[PDB]
């Protein structure tokens, strides 16, 4: 009831219609020691979207890493959710994805990209609210984000997904 | 791109 | 109250301002059993927008007919609402209108273009808070969405509007 | 938490992404009363943005003015408030504002322009709420605000501010 | 510009 209408209106504030999403992450150190001491391994982004009636996404944060970067890395992976009008899409899924821990110095940035690999279950068309997710296990080390860093500002960072709109 | 566990 | 807010919530969700529309009628058997027994003739879509400050607009369909198509098609109109900025706008309504019903084999649309009769009171500007409607009551044979049809996959039908924005 | 959520839901339904807004301001006779009496001197706009993750800005008017337009201007003024992106974007605010009072028979409109002092504090990076606002004391005579005149009609005034977007 | 009072 109330807690689903609050839901609702909190992922239509984070929403984007162009494939461009930023997502911060406020309160980073105590996100991060929860997934250090394994209580909240991952947290999921809203949803967004490719256009206004596209492909629905999000994103998936390990701050303290998953599979061959547990315990070293951040891992971040892409996710396609069932979207309202995915039976007017192209399936499956073929936009190349970029994905940045932004810089707030705005010097160096970390940024990986991916195609997706058509024949995995994670772009075909969703049958259940989400496909697996799928990404980068080895995002960015943690050490990066513990020492002397510009990734990490008043206990926030910033991340960044770029879906090419390449013929849609 | 590697899927999740 | 609640409802109040939960329908405010479902507008925003659906609102368009750049005159697309797409409208995704779910339940599709059902609501047309509503309207085959009489209880619901008619429904209106969500309301969308020419532009962020421009007319606001909806669709009303019959989903057993209206009119000349009582009973026999689907009838699809549309519906130029009062909007806030009514009085920044030029009146009559004079946007040339396209309304489809999509096949989702990505087949033979339905198509249907019309331009505004500035005569008519449908397009004045609104004084109640909506026009009275126009369109097509004979926009779909019944018996071309059955079984097998394409239109109707998966108990949903997808209705497009398109508002075209020369002038504005 | 309701009237949280209804909050929450009127930022969002009058938010634009583009630098550009309209303030339409209702039941003026009432508000330009409350402010000739000293019980409402002055109004704050909704929030809107430079762009999706941009800085974030609203208005502040004075229907009986303030300063120099005290008593005999409408007096109107622009806040760089804190944004939710702030870390991202450049500082200090540069970004040439053009503010409008609409003619609603769109002969005449009062126009005003600045380009921001970047040694003022009220275009420095916000550390509370808003930043000071600052603007045109004498934006327009009230007299402009007469019945014969065609800025009020119809118990509103409509508000425009273009927020120019060079280098963003 | 000039800042409100």
């Amino acid at each position: 009831a109330m807690a689903d209408l609050e839901q609702k209106v909190l992922e239509m504030e984070a929403s984007t219609y162009d494939g461009v999403f930023i997502w911060k992450i406020s309160d980073f150190a105590r996100k991060r020691q929860e997934a250090v001491a394994g209580r909240i391994p991952a947290i999921f982004s809203p949803a967004f979207y490719t256009s206004r009636y596209g492909y629905k996404m999000c994103l998936r944060i390990y701050l303290n890493g998953d599979g061959t970067g547990r315990g070293t890395h951040l891992s971040l992976f892409f996710v396609v959710m069932k979207g309202p009008n995915d039976a007017l899409l192209r399936w499956p899924f073929n936009q190349k994805v970029t994905l940045m821990l932004l810089d707030q110095n705005n010097r160096e940035h970390v940024i990986d990209a991916f195609r997706p690999d058509v024949t995995s279950s994670s772009f075909q068309r969703p049958v259940n609210d989400m496909n697996i997710a799928s990404g980068c296990p080895l995002f960015c080390p943690v050490s990066k984000m513990e020492a002397k860093n510009s990734y990490v500002r008043d206990d926030a960072i910033f991340i960044k997904a770029i879906v090419d709109l390449t013929g849609l | 791109p590697i899927q999740a566990s």
